[PDB]
RNA sequence: GAUGAUG
RNA sequence: UUGACAUUGUGAAGAGACGUUUC
RNA sequence: GGUGAAAUUCUUGGAUUUAUUGAAGACUAACUACUGCGAAAGCAUUUGCCAAGGACGUUUUCAUUAAUCAAGAACGAAAGUUAGGGGAUCGAAGAUGAUCAGAUACCGUCGUAGUCUUAACCAUAAACUAUGCCGACUAGGGAUCGGGUGGUGUUUUGACCCACUCGGCACCUUACGAGAAAUCAAAGUCUUUGGGUUCUGGGGGGAGUAUGGUCGCAAGGCUGAAACUUAAAGGAAUUG
């Protein structure tokens, strides 16, 4: 409930005393019940299994990787996203990888992913039709949602508000050292408008 | 032009070759001539330090130069500082080249050009990249004033001369690959392999540049030097 | 600044917009065998001697 | 016996460089133009102006210690003209008469394989 | 009027010819109708070829020489005194100079 | 006129004749 | 390969 | 938000001032 | 740096030029031609995979199953449209420097949409050979691409060489013939007019316009008049 992709359960078997133990994973797209998943420094490179980052060649796509080895999975959890490899460093133990969002990030080798991509993917390409389908979805999720537009607001309630005409009156631009209750509209915005061009990353 | 600058800063000297020396780069043990020129650098002042800015320059060299001879004149090959010693800098090969000239003269029309590339690794865990070009030549008594080939040929003769560079590369070392590149070795083994498809000509291990090298063992270096 | 003199020794043509430039091949009377084209601007025979005030300028052609 | 340079002649129209360099190409031994030798903005380029650079070139190059320079001769290329201008031959002259020795020659200019879009249009330089 | 039969190109048996540049105005023209020629030269004038010798570190080096193709459209290869206007009956000429 | 361009003109025209009766739609 | 409208 | 002082120790280099040392 | 000459512009806070290394997208040079393939539009780096096709060889097989077509259908350059990705170069718009009587143009510098890819539309071009398709017949010469036959030809099965043949892209000479001429081996075998068949035209304008259908998201595509005006518009050659 309230998270886009679907769930995996998968069972491994306790190493130190007779039990079976149950692990919640993120399921990716071709994973199917049944399946043996292999988690380790020696496993193989299909989808679904969960290696070390220094382990696998360039250009392989993971997800759920974490960002140090640990913290059981941090970065690639929406539906549809992954995570490219591009490089590593065996001198220095590190590995460069590029994220959802298109930043770069170092991380170190020892840390873990799974291969392949998030399932459940193109799920926003699909139009809510009806204010209630936005309803049942922030139902499941939090209260944020109808919006009400501060400019709508009277003078005591927001930056915004009041006014003969619904108007800002000053530039929506906020520094960022702006303290709490001035901080509404565009916090430390580099630039404004309808982007035209290239991404200029 | 002399009385055109308008601004010379954003805002509203000495000589510098008092404080730099030379060195003397030293080819490798497979080519003849060791000697090969010499090469400035600033002095090893604090903040700084003559090595740190030795390290990793090329030069690149004639082969004729490095043989004793100007026949071949028409290939080039490139040096790496690895080492300073005292006040001489050693060097490993880096790749080869022909000169542009050369090239260009054998790109005649009424021909087919086949050229061809490999990548492969050395014995001693280097990663190169060789390329070869061959030509079509006209037959004696020949009175068609063209000689060219159809594609089911340069497939075969494509197919041939990869087998042979792979085979050549790997199993040799990076110096028994020079010592097999200076005597010209492989362009007489493909003409003997593509004499039963088609005659040809001009056939030449074009250029070789490497792709990834082993991690630095000093050893190495020494071996080609003493 | 040194001059240098020279002997024509042919007269390959006119040139300019008006035919008011000759052109000449000479040989430089000290270290002869060194041989220049160069322009002239008045009437010029062989065997004349012409004052050169910079030695190393090699003449263009109009055509 | 000799000490070895390398020297650059990018002889493009509308000016002409002439620059020696070690034989390792990292630090330069000297700089100059035609541009710096002339005042008009069109005569930046000529024969003339590329011969007083190479003079100066071969005067600084006595002193810093190079005896002899090869040389390699470049045009603009790309997607540009690839033909040396009007200059190139007079460097290459007037390094050889300040008693610089010449070793190899070669044209280095960069040729595209098949390359990007060239400026100017479909139509051309209407003129 | 049809003013030649090749319709002043050389394409026959085909649909489509990809298109090349000229060297002095960047025009766009079928390769098969461009006007072609092949520049060689010596790397060193001819006024200059003795000094070069002089100068020469090595004994009896041969010169280079610079390899170019050159495209020009019709009106470029027309100013230049590439080509020229040509009479009906010597229009037909394929022959070189 | 060229050719193209008069037909372009009446392109241009007839994309207005267009839309002022709509109006009346 | 600078400029040059009209009767 | 930035500087200084305290929490605050231990071994190396480069430079510097009238052996000790501060960047 | 740029031009015919310049200016805007970038540069002592290090530009242009030189060296080493790395990233991104596009493109496929020279070899490249009166050469190849495809229904046309179109197709050019290597290798692997999937299906397809012409010509040739054939003492295989079927036996009229065929030619050309209103309506109906698939594909259809560039630009253009809708939604993701990519976005390096070039660059409708736009912004600027110069030229000029003006210059909202040509020229110089920036630059959005586009250019590239996936899914889905569009249905146009000097889409040209301005030349419909199938068939038979009529003149001379040579070169080239693919297959086959003979020459144990000659250098080392292959590559060449000579003759011959089927199918192609074309080319040179000539007028039995055709045409108003330019020109044409088809545009010939048509007043000595008939091999089969499909499509289009009827002086120049108004007009590929208005109107009604129909197709498209839209730009638009297909179908498509009349009133009225007019003695000439036009094709190929000839002397100035």
């Amino acid at each position: 409930s309230g998270r886009g992709a679907p769930l995996a359960k998968v069972v491994f078997r306790d190493p130190y005393k007779y039990r079976l133990r149950e692990e919640i994973f993120i399921a990716n797209e071709g994973v199917h019940t049944g399946q043996f998943i292999y988690a380790g420094k020696k496993a193989s490179l299909n989808v679904g299994n969960v290696l070390p980052l220094g382990s696998v060649p360039e250009g392989t796509i993971v997800s759920n990787v974490e960002e140090k080895p640990g913290d059981r999975g941090a970065l690639a959890r929406a539906s549809g996203n992954y995570v490219i490899i591009i490089g590593h460093n065996p001198d220095e133990n590190k590995t460069r990888v590029r994220l959802p969002s298109g930043a770069k990030k170092v991380i170190s080798s020892d840390a873990r992913g799974v291969i392949g991509v998030i399932a459940g993917g193109g799920r926003v390409d699909k139009p809510l039709l009806k204010a209630g389908r936005a309803f049942h979805k922030y139902r499941l999720k939090r209260n944020s949602w109808p919006k009400t537009r501060g400019v709508a607001m009277n003078p005591v309630d927001h930056p915004h508000g009041g006014g003969n005409h619904q108007h800002i009156g000053k530039a929506s631009t906020i520094s960022r050292g702006a303290v709490s209750g001035q901080k509404a509209g565009l916090i430390a915005a580099r630039r404004t408008g309808l982007l035209r061009g290239s991404q200029k990353t | 032009a002399v009385g055109k600058n308008k601004r010379l800063s954003k805002g509203k000297v000495v000589d510098p070759f008092t404080r730099k020396e030379w060195f003397d780069i030293k080819a490798p043990s497979t080519f003849e001539n060791r000697n090969v020129g010499k090469t400035l650098v600033n002095k090893s002042t604090g903040l700084k330090s003559a090595s740190d800015a030795l390290k990793g320059r090329v030069v690149e060299v004639c082969l004729a130069d490095l043989q004793g001879s100007e026949d071949h004149s028409f290939r080039k090959i490139k040096l790496r500082v690895d080492e300073v010693q005292g006040k001489n800098l050693l060097t490993n090969f880096h790749g080869m080249d022909f000169t542009t000239d050369k090239l260009r003269s054998m790109v005649r029309k009424w021909q087919t050009l086949i050229e061809a590339n490999v990548t492969v690794k050395t014995s001693d865990d280097y990663v190169l990249r060789i390329f070869a070009i061959a030509f079509t030549r006209k037959q004696a008594n020949q009175v068609k004033r063209h000689s060219y080939a159809q594609s089911s040929h340069i497939r075969a003769i494509r197919k041939v001369i990869s087998e042979i560079l792979t085979k050549e590369v790997q199993g040799s070392t990076l110096a028994q690959l020079t010592s097999k590149l200076i005597p010209e070795v492989i362009n007489k083994e493909i003409e003997n392999a593509t004499k039963d498809i088609f005659p040809l000509q001009n056939i030449h291990v074009r250029k070789v540049k490497l792709l990834k090298q082993p991690k630095f063992d000093v050893g190495a270096l020494m071996a080609l030097h003493g | 600044t040194p001059v240098t003199l020279a002997k024509v020794i042919k007269v390959l043509g006119r040139t300019g917009s008006r035919g008011g430039v000759t052109q000449v091949r000479v040989e430089f009377l000290e270290d002869t065998s060194r041989t220049i084209v160069r322009n002239v601007k008045g009437p010029v025979r062989e065997n004349d001697i012409l004052v050169l005030m910079e030695s190393e300028r090699e003449a263009r052609r109009l055509r | 016996s000799q000490v070895f340079g390398v020297a650059r002649i990018y002889a493009s129209f509308n000016d002409t460089f002439v620059h020696v360099t070690d034989l390792s190409g990292k630090e330069t031994i000297a700089r100059v133009t035609g541009g710096m030798k002339v005042k008009a903005d069109r005569d930046e380029s000529s024969p003339y102006a590329a011969m007083l650079a190479a003079q100066d070139v071969a005067a600084k190059c006595k002193e810093v210690g190079i005896t002899a320079v090869h040389v390699k001769i470049r045009a603009t290329g790309g997607t540009r003209t690839k033909t040396p201008g009007p200059g190139g031959q007079a460097a290459l002259r007037a390094l050889a008469r300040s008693g610089l020795r010449i070793g190899r020659i070669e044209d280095v200019t960069p040729v595209p394989s098949d390359s990007t879009r060239k400026k100017g249009g479909r139509r051309g330089r209407r003129l | 009027p049809k003013k030649r039969a090749s319709n002043g190109r050389n394409k026959k048996g085909r649909g489509h010819v990809k298109p090349v540049r000229c060297v002095n105005c960047s025009k766009s023209i079928p390769k098969d109708k461009a006007i072609k020629r092949m520049a060689i030269r010596n790397i060193v004038e001819a006024a200059a070829v003795r000094d070069l010798s002089e100068a020469s570190v090595y004994p009896e080096y041969a010169l280079p020489k610079t390899y170019n193709k050159l495209h020009y459209c019709v009106s470029c290869a027309i100013h230049a005194r590439i080509v020229r206007v040509r009479s009906r009956e010597d229009r037909k000429n394929r022959a070189p100079p | 006129m060229r050719a193209k361009w008069r037909k372009k003109r009446t392109r241009r025209l007839k994309r207005k004749r267009r839309k002022v009766r709509a109006r009346s739609k």
